[PDB]
């Protein structure tokens, strides 16, 4: 009344910590009489990315995907084993392909964010011929 | 009889009466406050004092308008005290110079709050006189209305104290941090002060103020006040202890603080209200 | 008998029959994941942070209780987060959870609640009638030969008996191009026709219905933010010609949406999805708003040029469209809501080894001039190993001035690129990020696992920020994360110019059941125990550090619901007087099921005896049984029968038709220690 | 960047499904040959070359013909005479230098077709069930 | 139909016992599998025993074979060993019926040799003859040459023993240069080698 103040000022995201940073899914020995038909894929295996220490202003997380496509648009491998490419994809049942980004929110009682994916190896024209997978995912994260 | 001014000379209609734009420096004293002093600024002089001798005075019926015309104070007139407002006729004052003397006229108001004020804007009236004019050459006694008008705005004292400034902004560093506000405050007189924000509070306590943010509110964060680490609520009285003649700084410092739950970046505005109450 | 197949009732590949299903066993669950970290300051001196996340369970018969805790400390009570009783309903293909949950953003924006939701599940439906793709009709002369082919293999080949015919098991795969159908008839003639066809998310294949109704209290996590009683149900149809016809509603106190639309498979001009929201709502202030906001998608699959329309989306809302989340604040900027949102994501294909990518998102709102801008342009190439990544970043919010940008180059090089040793599985990553404002940071690490199952991943990265600010600084990150067959911990030690953190944590699963308590990594939704009674460490291959109790018991953090999954054990890991069975089993579980795979390993001396009656060897199938222990075996060529599990010494019961021998043996003390031994005995 | 996804593992190639089809049922009399096929599907792709060959309890007779099972009512002199898909006699009990490589295409199923007919030799022929258990030797390359 | 889980298995000296798989895909078949290991001169001689050596499958479902060394370090340890590992499928009316026997080779490899495997298919020689190719093969592996092509007629497909030699029939049609491909030890087809003479 007699006097006014006004405080301005703002709440920015600011990064959090990364806990796994260089996750592994060992897929083990396929056979190729299951990988022959087109379409043919193998077995689901998860991988989780899990981020701490969240400051207090970071509210969500978006996580990118980057890796080397080949023509039909799954991560290229970088192995032998030709007529073969690996598919990545949420718990939602959405291909998170090459630049395709996911969004999480932040638990406010641990601070902690976590990617739920999973990973698999597929033929798409048939005919997975014998020899060792390879392949690289590069994921970046964004706090808002 | 010619009379003018430097800023504004506004130009004289319906015979004797007038307005005038006059700039305003009100400064708290001792007893009463000064609003304006017309000696600095209305210059009057006769055009033929070896023929006429003019004397003018204030008639009784002279007060404020507008929101000041519910205050009171007294004058200064020729260094005369004069109780405000006019309920009687004051002694004349006599002119039979061609110099511009300066007007020995002063206004005061009386301080009937404790450090608050009322804010006036340029171009609005604040004071309407009764002025009546005689001569010494015949009978020719005539009355005049006269008008003050401001020409700038300004916020007169209405207690016995001033404060640094009326409206005070700080920007916070982004989540967290904090910001001491600059304001302080001084008093005519050693007398002891206290003071109790206001605002819409967000947390039981009355401590946290709510984040009015107009475009993308910061939701979950608002704004409180400390001095010298000590949390002040809302509608309580913080004691500054013997205020003289020196300002004394209140100590304020904003800092963030977390209302519900999760918190979302955004903006964070708060608007604040401080009431000073004498002890 | 000739028919056509449009009425034959054929099963798509990969139908696994609903009965198959596992429910799963009754069992107890719980998850803990301790995570902290000691952080220290040359000003300010030293801080702790830990957090407990415990998420406890129950599965009884057909049902799943879930719930969620936090305990926190920081330098301190639990905190309950979620609680969920679920269950899938097979006839319906259906999935009801009550309690704590969340809607899904299909058509109307993402809710959490706490109440009833019944919603279809797009699991249940086989791995070839999921997603979008087109139904072939056609009709053929007589018996024929249909092949599809799509960018030029076959996808798809099958005889058709005379007469019309469908065909709906293809896979989801519009990226590739266009089917050509052909179909060959006996003489000779060939019938062609090509189906193109492309997807928005929209899109439900020809006859397939997906819904969900909910109905429940909105629960919003804020404390100025009520929490009142809604009702929302959607609905989507697939339609032939390649039609989608969709909608759905909301319903609340203060709120009331009606959303209809229809997508089409255009074919070759992509598939495009157009729908239309009308919402009426009473603000917080008591004040009566109406709405209608027009949403349009657009999908266009790969050319021949390599490039692919992933999303062109565009979604206009007039001044008085609201959400339902903007009228639950208690009695903020609803005077600035949303005018129209533009998104584009687009995928090059710039030769063998190179891809472009381009992303972005336009905001535009009532009555302010300020935009929310995001765009993100990436660059990948792969030479033969080394990984080059060359991506920008450009954001700007609303409600702050300034564009956020980002330039960064990344090389990953692998390690056996430069070698021909445990560096085999290492590789080297150099990230040179420059703000476009002053600011660069070079940034330099080695990653890769080390142990014999390749459990510990360890990555130390050092880097040098400098520049824009002035805030030159080294800094460095180091952890070390293992998954161990009693659950996964990691280390972490990251120093910056003045700050020195140090991060701890431990996660893991344990599992309580009829046979005890079992340890393991942390759990996923759905969970196999191998319930091997008898191997002490018997490696479940193709899992990393999964490995049996001391008991026999393990649990498989993760398996794929409604999909048949195989359960193996390592072979070479068991112990020399453990044989087992059978070591490979396939489980078939519902979502949230844990399942056993149950494995007969029998414990004793492995032994190949050489049975001889009435002075020549037992005919061939002859069943032998041992009395003593429950080894069970069939004579091969020359009367040899092999027991596993067998004792020191016994007797052994021989038929072979309508017993008839007993055979002794008495085995030296000291033959435990091969492997396998020979050995002769006698009959009646 | 801030995180890394490395996807590791190995395609094996494996043997050829093998499906057998059952066959129901002068001197040198010849019965009409009965047509039976042996599929190879899956079959993986390194799988080019594969050897084939017939065993069998040999008959009296003769070594090529493929005696009948000791059958207590067995008709005497009355053996299985196996025809590959020229109609061109196959060696019983051949050995593997005998044998030769016979080639099958990766992916698409292969078939082996061959017939089997009833060879009377020991006329007058008694009336008996004819029974008979062959084996079919698929060796990889 | 019962199916092998490779075509060869590489049995290395010292390791207690090495693993197979069958896979039965059929439904509704019922199967009795009989295994057994004969040595190079096709004689069953108990050195390698696979463990069930006869067990029933029903329908649908993947089992594990165990081959158990019972050598005791009395085989050669210089070069690679040859052996044949047979699985037989017996199906379980005037009915004539066939049992299935698959055929593979496994290779006894001892411990610390010489010579890594990837690099001995470009050891051969080649010398021709009067209507004959031989082949000499000095290192200690036993190498299947497979896609010979003498010019333009194709010879036939060969395994010649370590330390060895093996003899092609070779028509006089034939041209100067030989071109080969062997198979390595997972199966797989190495690149076309062009062959030297002497």
């Amino acid at each position: 009344a007699d006097v006014t103040i006004t405080v301005n000022g703002k709440v920015v995201a600011k990064p959090c910590t990364v806990s796994t940073t260089n996750a592994t899914v060992d897929l083990g020995d396929l056979y190729s009489f299951s990988l022959m038909s087109a379409g043919a894929a193998s077995a689901w295996h998860d991988v989780a990315l899990e981020l701490t220490n969240c400051p207090v202003g970071t509210s969500r997380v978006t996580a990118s995907f980057s890796g080397a496509a080949d023509s039909t648009g799954y991560y290229k491998n970088q192995g032998t084993a030709q007529n073969i490419q690996l598919e990545l994809q949420d718990d939602s049942g959405n291909t998170l392909n090459t630049g395709a980004t996911k969004t999480v929110q932040v638990d406010d009682s641990s601070q902690s964010a976590h990617f739920p994916l999973q990973v698999r190896a597929l033929t798409v024209n048939g005919g997975a011929t014998q020899g060792t997978i390879q392949a690289v995912i590069s994921i970046t994260y964004t706090y808002s | 009889f010619a009379c003018k001014t430097a800023n504004g000379t506004a130009i004289p209609i319906g015979g004797g009466s007038a307005n005038v734009y006059v700039n305003l420096a009100p400064v708290v004293n001792v007893g009463q406050n000064l609003v304006v002093d017309l000696s600095t600024q209305i210059f009057c002089h006769n055009d033929y004092p070896e023929t006429i001798t003019d004397y003018v005075t204030l008639q009784r019926g002279s007060a404020y308008g507008g929101v000041l015309s519910n205050f009171s104070g007294t004058v200064k007139y020729s260094g005369s005290s004069y109780p405000f407002p006019t309920t009687s006729e004051t002694p004349r004052v006599v002119y039979n110079s061609r110099t511009d003397k300066p007007w020995p006229v002063a206004l005061y108001l009386t301080p009937v709050s404790s450090a608050g004020g009322v804010a006036i804007k340029a171009g609005s009236l604040i004071a309407v006189l009764i002025l009546r004019q005689t001569n010494n050459y015949n009978s020719d006694d005539f009355q005049f209305v006269w008008n003050i008008y401001a020409n700038n705005d300004v916020v007169v004292p209405t207690g016995g104290c001033d404060v640094s400034a009326r409206d005070v902004t700080v920007t916070l560093p982004d989540y967290p941090g904090s910001v001491p506000i600059p304001l302080t405050v001084y008093c005519a007189k050693s007398q002891n002060l206290g003071y109790y924000l206001s605002g819409t509070t967000a947390d039981a306590g009355n401590s946290i103020f709510t984040n009015t943010a107009s475009f993308s509110p910061a939701q979950g964060v608002g704004v409180q006040l400390t001095r010298n680490g000590t949390i002040i609520p809302a509608n309580n009285t913080v004691s500054l202890g013997a205020v003289g003649t020196s300002a004394v700084s209140l100590g304020l410092t904003a800092n963030y603080a977390r209302t519900g739950g999760q918190v979302t970046a955004g903006n964070v505005q708060s608007i604040i209200g401080v009431t000073f109450v004498y002890q | 008998l000739t028919i056509p197949q449009a009425f034959m009732s054929n099963r798509a590949r990969g139908y696994i029959p609903p009965e198959l299903w596992d429910p799963g066993i009754n069992a107890g669950l719980l998850n803990y994941n301790f995570s902290g970290n000691s952080v220290q300051n040359r000003i300010g001196g030293n801080s702790h942070y830990a957090y407990l996340n415990l998420q406890s369970g129950l599965n009884i018969g057909a049902w799943r209780l879930r719930d969620n805790t936090t305990w926190s400390y920081n330098s301190n009570k639990w905190q309950h987060i979620n609680t969920w009783l679920e269950r899938d309903i097979i006839p319906l293909r259906s999935r009801l959870t009550l309690g704590d949950g969340y809607t899904q953003g299909d058509i109307f924006d993402g809710i959490n609640f706490r109440g009833a939701q019944l919603a279809s599940d797009d699991n249940m439906l086989p791995d070839s009638q999921r997603g979008f793709a087109p139904v072939i009709h056609g009709i053929a002369r007589g018996t024929a030969q249909v092949t599809i082919k799509q960018n030029g293999y076959d996808i798809y080949n099958s005889t058709v008996p005379p007469g019309p015919f469908t065909i709906n098991d293809i896979y989801a795969a519009g990226n590739s191009g266009d089917l050509q159908v052909t179909i060959k008839e006996a003489d000779g003639s060939t019938q062609i026709f090509t189906v193109p066809y492309s997807s928005v998310p929209l899109l439900q294949r020809e006859g397939h219905t997906r819904y969900s109704i909910t109905a429940g209290e909105y629960r919003s996590g804020n404390a100025q933010q009520e929490k009142p009683r809604f009702f929302q149900s959607t609905l989507l149809h697939g339609l032939p010609a390649g039609w989608t016809i969709y909608g759905g509603t909301q319903l609340a106190d203060r709120y009331r949406a009606f959303n209809f639309g229809i997508g089409k498979n255009m074919g070759a001009l992509g598939a495009l999805s157009v729908d239309m929201t009308q919402a009426n709502s009473t603000l917080p202030d008591d004040s009566q708003h109406d709405g209608q906001s027009v949403r349009f998608l657009y999908n266009k699959s790969l050319n021949e040029s390599g490039t692919n329309i992933q999303l062109v989306g565009y979604r206009y809302s007039t001044s008085g469209y609201f959400n339902f989340a903007d009228t639950t604040y208690s009695r903020y900027n609803l005077a600035y809501n949303k005018r129209g949102k533009l998104q584009l994501t687009v995928t090059q294909q710039l030769g063998r080894t190179s891809t472009l990518y381009l992303s972005g998102s336009h905001q535009t709102y009532w009555g302010t001039s300020n935009v929310d801008e995001q765009f993100q342009a990436g660059l990948n190439t792969a030479f033969e190993d080394i990984n080059w990544t060359l991506s920008y970043s450009l954001t700007k919010n609303a409600w702050q001035k300034g564009r956020d940008q980002m330039l960064a180059l990344n090389v990953n090089i692998p390690f056996s690129h430069w070698l021909r040793s445990q560096w085999r599985h290492a590789s080297a990553s150099y990230s040179m990020s420059h703000d476009l404002n002053g600011r660069m940071t070079n940034l330099a690490g080695v990653y890769g696992t080390l142990l014999e199952d390749n459990n510990l991943s360890y990555s130390v990265q050092t880097g040098y920020a400098g520049g824009g600010d002035g805030n030159s600084g080294s800094t460095g990150y180091a952890t070390l994360n293992y998954r161990g067959g009693y659950g996964n911990a990691n280390i972490g030690y990251s120093h910056s110019d003045d700050i020195k953190q140090l991060y701890y944590g431990v996660s893991g699963g344990v599992l309580a059941h009829a046979n005890g308590v079992t340890l393991g990594q942390p759990l996923n939704d759905t969970v196999v125990l191998v319930k091997a009674p008898g191997a002490k460490d018997a490696k479940v291959e193709n899992q990393t550090g999964v490995r049996t109790d001391w008991r026999g018991y393990a649990v498989l953090p993760y398996a794929t619901e409604y999909r048949e999954n195989r359960v193996a054990l390592d072979t070479n890991t068991l112990a020399d007087n453990v044989d087992l069975d059978n070591a490979v089993a396939n489980v078939v579980p519902t979502r949230g099921a844990i399942v056993r795979a149950e494995f007969k390993a029998r414990v004793g001396i492995k032994l190949l005896m050489t049975l001889t009656h009435n002075n020549k060897p037992l005919p061939f199938g002859a069943m032998v049984t041992s009395e003593s222990s429950q080894s069970s075996g069939i004579v091969a060529d020359n009367g040899q029968v092999y027991l596993s599990g067998m004792p020191l010494a016994g007797k052994v019961q021989v038929k072979w038709g309508e017993a008839h021998c007993v055979a002794n043996y008495q085995l030296p003390p000291e033959s435990q220690q091969q492997l396998l031994t020979q050995l002769s005995a006698e009959c009646r | 960047a801030d995180s890394t996804i490395t996807i590791r593992g190995y395609v094996r190639d494996n043997g050829c499904s093998v499906a057998a089809e059952s066959t129901n049922f002068n001197i040198g009399a010849t019965t009409p040959v009965v047509p039976f096929r042996i599929l190879l599907s899956p079959c993986g792709n390194a799988v080019s070359a594969v050897k084939v060959g017939f065993t069998g309890v040999a008959d009296s007779h003769n070594a090529n013909l493929l005696a009948l099972e000791n059958t207590v009512s067995a008709a005497s002199g009355l053996g299985i005479q196996l025809l590959n898909e020229q109609q061109n006699q196959i060696p019983l009990n051949a050995p593997s230098s005998a044998l030769s490589w016979t080639t099958l295409t990766p992916g698409k199923p292969n078939t082996l077709n061959f017939y089997a007919r009833l060879m009377a030799t020991q006329v007058p022929v008694t009336a008996g069930h004819i029974n008979a258990t062959a084996t079919f030797t698929l060796e990889y390359q | 139909g019962v199916a092998l889980g490779a075509t060869r298995v590489i049995y290395p000296a010292g390791q207690k016992q090495e693993q197979l798989a069958v896979t039965n895909n059929d439904e509704n078949s019922t199967y009795l599998i009989q295994s057994w290991v004969e040595n190079a001169d096709g004689v069953k001689d108990g050195r390698f025993i696979v463990t069930p050596p006869l067990f029933a499958m029903k329908g649908k479902k993947e089992n594990t074979l165990r081959i158990l060394d019972a050598t005791n370090n009395q085989l050669p340890q210089d070069r690679e060993s040859l052996f044949w590992m047979n699985v037989k499928a017996i199906p379980s009316e005037n009915t004539l019926q066939l049992a299935i026997i698959s055929r593979i080779k496994l290779y006894y490899r001892p411990a610390k040799l010489a010579l890594p495997p990837d690099q001995a298919a470009e050891k051969l020689r080649f010398r021709r003859s009067a209507n004959s190719l031989t082949l000499i093969n000095p290192t200690p592996y036993y190498l299947t040459v497979t896609e010979l092509n003498a010019g333009t007629r194709v010879l036939e497909n060969a395994l010649v023993p370590p330390m060895g030699e093996s003899t092609v029939k070779l028509p006089s049609d034939a041209g100067s240069n030989i071109t080969y491909r062997t198979i390595n030890d997972y199966g797989a087809l190495t690149p076309k080698m062009t062959g030297v003479m002497e």
